[PDB]
């Protein structure tokens, strides 16, 4: 109920974040 | 429970797993009684915390 | 309480390594 909710949270924000800095990265670095 | 006082931990860790050891005595906390020994085995793991 | 945090600490481990590769990839390969 608490714990493991707590970590498959916290994995969702850690991935898209590190998707949204290949977005920007894709971005800058091809134009 | 304010009349129980936990002391004279004892912990260790292995490989895996670690073992801990707990004292229970009445009120005094040095010279009171034990009413109880405990002892717990488990596990060191990663629940996606800090530590 | 073991098993399961077992296997997605893993899976957080694999995915984020990919996407330090791709991160890579995209400097090397766009420049």
């Amino acid at each position: 109920s608490v714990s493991i909710p707590a970590q498959i949270s916290n994995l969702q924000t850690k991935v898209l974040q590190k998707l949204v800095y290949l977005e920007e990265s894709i971005t800058k670095q091809c134009t | 429970s304010a009349d129980e006082c936990y002391t004279n931990p004892s912990f260790s860790i292995g490989s895996s797993i670690y073992m801990f050891s707990q004292e229970i005595r009445k009120t005094d906390c040095t010279t009171g009684e034990i009413l109880s020994i405990q002892i717990v085995l488990g596990r060191i793991v990663d629940k996606g915390q800090q530590g």
